[PDB]
RNA sequence: AACGCGACGAUAACCCGCACGUAGACGUAUAAGAAUAGGCUCCGGCCUCGUAUCCUAGCAGGCGAUUCCUCCGCCGG
RNA sequence: CCCACCCAUACCCCGCCCUCAGGGUAGAAACGAUGCCCUGAGGAGUAGGCGGCCGUGGAGGUCAGUGACGAAGCCUAGGGCGUGAGCCCGGGUCGAACGGCCUCUAGUGCAGAUCUUGGUGGUAGUAGCAAAU
RNA sequence: AAGGGAAGCGCUUGUGACCAGACUUGCGCCCGGCGGAUCAUCCGGUGUUCUCACCGGUGCACUCCGCCGGGCUCAGGCCAG
């Protein structure tokens, strides 16, 4: 947990209401997950106020991350940005995307979900829907989400 | 518009601690209450309430006023001074500092 | 009691301490006027109606007057003025009434949703009133009798340059 | 509690090393301490030019009195050398950081230098002992600053 | 009577030295800013040849090598000489005698921001009430004019300007001091007889 | 009413500690007291301005000795065992897990010490709340 | 005076971002000069005493009148 | 000559510490009679003598002692205990053993010894390019 | 953060920075309901220090405990006047 204030190069929040970005959500828990955030954010963004509120899922690690645009022309020095597979993406050839933070870092990481408010509040024989372990996290190649 | 004055306090100045030549005690002392100059003056102020009120340079209730209690107790030679003990000894560098001397506990 | 002394718990020895009662100043008389210090009434002049136990003094402004309801006061913390107004047609009954202790001593959604919100400020009680204008309508009465009291209880004190109080008579 | 300022982010960062150089170690801090917190190209620029004798590097703290000349005007400083060797490898880690920001896909024009520290290296056991040094620099892109969209009434 | 003030302008003439620089140490330790004029004006007891002989025995005292560190500075204006005396009496190597020394400051002659200013007398220093009639006495202007001070012609004509100014002042103020004791009685003449006795009566 | 017993006012004579001379000139030399033996040694002279030296006047009162500010004595405890040692004695003594001690023993005597009334002075090392 | 001062000439204002708001005020009011074996003055008289003068009332000082042309403050000549 | 005033660890009152001395304490105590309670006195200290207590390596007994869900070690602008040597805990690192008490044992406690070994500084990027390298 | 020809240390505040987090905060009585029990001169079994225990089974007439929902009281840690 990092404070805007403490993030150099930082900025306030405005009251606008920001898009969110889910990324590499890919598992049935990786949806749950990106559909509870996606309830807890609103469905509309205000597109005035220009904010962006991502979520980067890798290696089960939700990333939280809060910036700001400004789409500018590409300067002579930078780069036209490459794509991942099917490099140099066609149509934005000129135009780059400027970020400023605004917001807290934070990094997720999901250890339970369950049926109603805790543990107590889970009663049925499904009480508990999961459960992160050590066990399941064993093998580096093994990713929850 | 009132245009007065609102001070319920006489005005006093640490001046140093209760000090012989070359030892002082800081746990104790010295205040020249204005317009007091006799031993009976200094015995109507012993017994005395006393704020010493400086600046911070950061808010901790809101304000950066500090204030530092204590009380005149026993008058100091005959020019008037009396002595004076806080529950912090005053700093140091207010050697010849404002001080405020209240009106309570009053007797009159 | 209930419970046998569960531990080593000693008893303290009687105490030989009794409680009699409290001698005021000569100069505290009904009907002087006193002069607050501290509080946030502090610099205001009032006028002493009764003496209570342990120092502790019952003062009107009166309301009307300066702004000073009925409230207590500490001897200690107030200055005696020689000047005394008369108190006839002052109901001693409401008086008694007053100065009893009791008056100026007395989980669920609306906590929970309150926690942590600043208390707003409660109106007066009508008994606290009208039992303020019971008592003020015979004072300030009074008080038009004497020539400037009024103004002089209106205004509020303050120490002037070269104002000495050791050698100042109030 | 406190927090401490959070590192800049890697893929706007780049970061080089160079351990167990064979350059003084008083020197190369010289150099370090005279390009540290500069524009890449400027950084570039001067230590050319130090190797083509045409400015010098300030010495403050290892300073030992060599040169007195008008090169020393433009820091303050009366003492100032001309570390050959120093400005070379620094060229060349600076160039190797290029080359990895370049790699990470960062503006080449806007590289600066924040961080540049040289610290010592396990003495050459050969009594006439080296000193060799250890320098790692970490460049970002210049901070940006962005607009605010205007606060909207509600 | 153990009054404190923002600031205390002392009218330097018929003072001595060491009695008035010592009370104003005293002030200084206790707090209280101290200006002093008319330093010129000051005045030393004993007799002139006595502190000639000594200021010169005090120029006499000079460092070996060259008089730039360490050296005794003689500053030959009255003023500096009162603030060497005073400085004597200060404990200037510490910090409280530093801040001493930066609450007191003097000058010679009057100024207009002081000019425009009351000036205050210390019964303890006067020449008058302190030094025996038949007793000699000095100036610290003419010391200081005859070992080397510049300005005594200076300090001679804007006192004097000063003193045509001041006379004017006071003549207007002799008109206010008319209208003044005009409008009294004026006043008086209407001046509700009741109120008046109870001024007469409460001692106003 | 869940405190340490009434118990007289708790009074230290010194709070600062005894250094050793020339320590803070000589880093080899610990903080660590050692009277010096020097037959001229100012501090063992006792000359003003010098360090003093500790001594049997500057020992506290036996009431008040070995108590924690809150007035509790500390228990150094290792299981269940030694919480209910300290079953019939919690006003006067207050439980110390042991460093070496795991996180479910930690567990375990926090719980005991909860049940039996007995304050732990470490009740958070190794363990967090769950809902 | 390289940590003393003055006069003068010529300048650095905008765009975006972000960071915070007393070595001792509380009425911090008061200008003749000059002498002290003299001085002040209104020309009547006055002087041991600044123990004086000025100012000093209203929610940390409101509202409306009553009623006063008295002071205070800001800008122009 | 007279009056008041200022302060030493000096004298007076009170609290606390320890040492000393005196007294009390069993068909047992509301605290290990090596225990508890009460009272009075004293308190510098070289050479020297006596007691107690802290700490280190190992051994017997014991704590059904701690521990890979973290032993020992180390670092730490944290919380305590003891007058003190020292002890306990919190935070980080770390990975395999360790501790409290009763005794037994000794290669058991460092600032010096132009001390030993090892490592590292100022001199200094200086003297000088000299053997070595 | 500090530095006008030494530093360093002692007593005592003050300022700034960082860190910690005070008493661990409850018993008692009185009502209405519910359930368990040295309750029942209840039945049965087991082990025993042979007179004390522990179980299995009925109930709630009395007695005692709790749990629930009410009601009242008291006690508390530190610091000031």
């Amino acid at each position: 947990y990092a404070p805007g204030k403490a993030i150099p190069g930082h900025g306030r929040a405005t009251n606008h209401y920001p898009e969110l970005l889910l990324n590499n959500f890919k598992t049935p828990l990786g949806l749950l997950a990106a559909k509870s955030m996606h309830i807890l954010f609103p469905s509309k963004p205000e597109l005035a106020g220009r904010q962006v509120v991502t979520l980067h899922n890798q290696r089960d690690y939700i990333f939280f991350r809060r910036h700001r645009y400004v789409f500018r022309e590409a300067r002579p020095t930078e780069k036209n940005v490459v794509g991942a597979d099917g490099k140099e993406m066609e149509g934005v050839k000129g135009i780059r995307a400027g970020l400023q933070e605004i917001g807290p870092r934070m990094t997720l990481k999901l250890r339970r979900v369950d049926k109603g408010v805790g543990r107590a509040g889970s009663e049925g024989p499904d009480a508990v829907k999961w459960e992160w372990k050590a066990k399941m996290e064993k093998k580096r190649t093994r990713f929850n989400l | 518009p009132s245009e007065a004055g609102h001070r319920l306090y006489v005005k006093g100045r640490h001046l140093s601690y209760q000090r012989g030549r070359r030892n002082t005690h800081p746990k104790t002392s010295l205040i020249k209450i204005e317009g007091v100059d006799d031993t009976a003056a200094a015995n109507f102020y012993l017994g005395k309430r006393v704020a010493y009120v400086y600046r911070a340079q950061k808010e901790v209730r809101g304000t950066k006023i500090r204030v530092i209690w204590g009380k005149i107790t026993r008058p100091h030679g005959n020019s008037g001074v009396v002595r004076a003990k806080f529950t912090h000894p005053l700093p140091a560098r207010s050697f010849g500092a404002s001080v405020r001397i209240m009106l309570y506990p009053s007797s009159i | 009691q209930k419970w046998y002394p569960a531990e080593d718990e000693a008893q303290p020895k009687k105490v030989r301490k009794a409680v009699r009662p409290w001698t005021p100043r000569k100069s505290l008389q009904p009907g002087t006027v006193l002069i607050l210090l501290a509080g946030r009434f502090r610099g205001k002049r009032v006028v002493l109606l009764k003496c209570l136990d342990q120092g502790v003094l019952l003062v009107t402004g009166p309301f009307k007057i300066n702004g000073v309801p009925l409230r207590r006061v500490n001897a200690r913390y107030v200055i005696a003025t020689s000047v005394k107004v008369d108190l006839t047609g002052v109901d001693q009954a409401k008086i008694d009434e007053v100065a009893q202790p009791k008056y100026f001593t007395a989980a669920s959604e609306e906590a929970f949703f309150k926690q942590g919100e600043k208390p707003q400020k409660k109106p007066v009680s009508s008994t606290r009133a009208a039992d303020q204008k019971a008592i003020d309508k015979a004072l300030i009465a009074n008080i038009k009798k004497v020539d400037m009291l009024a103004s002089y209880l209106a205004s509020s004190f303050s120490l002037r340059k070269g104002d000495k109080p050791h050698l100042m008579k109030f | 509690v406190r927090y401490a300022a959070t590192e800049i982010a890697p893929t706007k960062s780049a970061r080089a090393r160079g351990s167990y150089l064979r350059v003084s170690f008083k020197n190369t801090r010289e150099t370090a301490q005279a390009i540290n917190g500069w524009k890449l190209q400027r950084a570039l620029t001067f230590l050319q030019n130090v190797i083509d004798k045409k400015e010098a590097v300030p010495m403050r703290r290892y300073a030992g009195s060599t040169g007195r000349t008008a090169q020393g005007k433009q820091w303050g400083v009366s003492r100032a050398r001309w570390p050959v060797k120093s400005a070379q490898f620094l060229i060349g880690l600076l160039k190797n950081a290029e080359a990895n920001a370049d790699a990470k896909g960062l503006d080449t024009g806007n590289l600066i230098i924040k961080h540049i520290q040289v610290n010592q290296a396990p003495k050459q056991r050969r009594p006439y002992m080296s000193n060799p040094c250890h320098i790692e620099l970490i460049l970002t892109e210049a901070e940006e600053t962005v607009q605010k969209s205007e606060a909207v009434v509600r | 009577m153990s009054s404190f003030e923002s600031v205390v302008v002392i009218d330097g003439k018929g003072h001595l030295l060491g009695r008035l620089a010592s009370i104003v140490a005293k002030q200084l330790l206790s707090g209280q800013k101290i200006v002093v004029v008319r330093c010129e004006a000051l005045n030393i007891s004993g007799e002139f040849f006595r502190a000639k002989l000594k200021y010169h025995a005090y120029l006499r005292k000079m460092t070996r090598y060259n008089p730039t560190r360490g050296g005794p500075f003689h500053f030959r204006a009255p003023s500096r000489i009162f603030y060497k005396a005073v400085r004597g009496m200060i404990p200037h190597k510490t910090a409280r005698g530093a801040a001493a020394l930066e609450r007191l400051k003097v000058f010679e002659g009057v100024p207009p921001p002081y000019d425009k200013k009351k000036k205050m007398v210390v019964p303890q220093a006067l020449r008058v009430l302190r030094l025996q009639p038949g007793r000699k006495y000095c100036t610290v202007g003419r010391l200081s004019h005859e070992v080397g001070w510049k300005y005594q012609d200076v300090v001679a004509r804007l006192e004097e300007r000063r003193k045509a100014k001041g006379a004017a002042y006071y003549e207007r103020k002799k008109l206010a001091a008319r209208q003044l004791s005009e409008a009294k009685k004026a006043a008086a003449a209407k001046v509700d007889p009741k109120v008046s006795e109870a001024l007469a009566a409460y001692g106003y | 009413m869940v405190a340490a017993k009434k118990h007289v006012p708790i009074v230290k004579k010194r709070t600062k500690r005894f250094m050793r001379h020339q320590s803070d000139r000589f880093k080899c030399l610990d903080s660590a007291w050692r009277k010096p033996k020097g037959i001229d040694n100012r501090v063992r002279r006792r000359f003003k301005g010098n360090l003093a030296m500790p001594s049997i006047g500057y020992g506290s009162n036996k009431k008040t000795k070995h108590m924690m500010p809150s007035g509790h004595k500390a228990f150094l405890v290792h299981n269940v065992k030694d919480v209910e040692l300290l079953l019939m004695h919690n006003r006067t003594y207050a439980a110390e897990i042991a460093h070496n001690v795991s996180s479910r023993k930690r567990i375990d005597i926090i719980t005991r010490a909860k049940q039996l009334g007995v304050k732990v002075t470490n009740a958070k090392a190794k363990v967090t709340t769950e809902v």
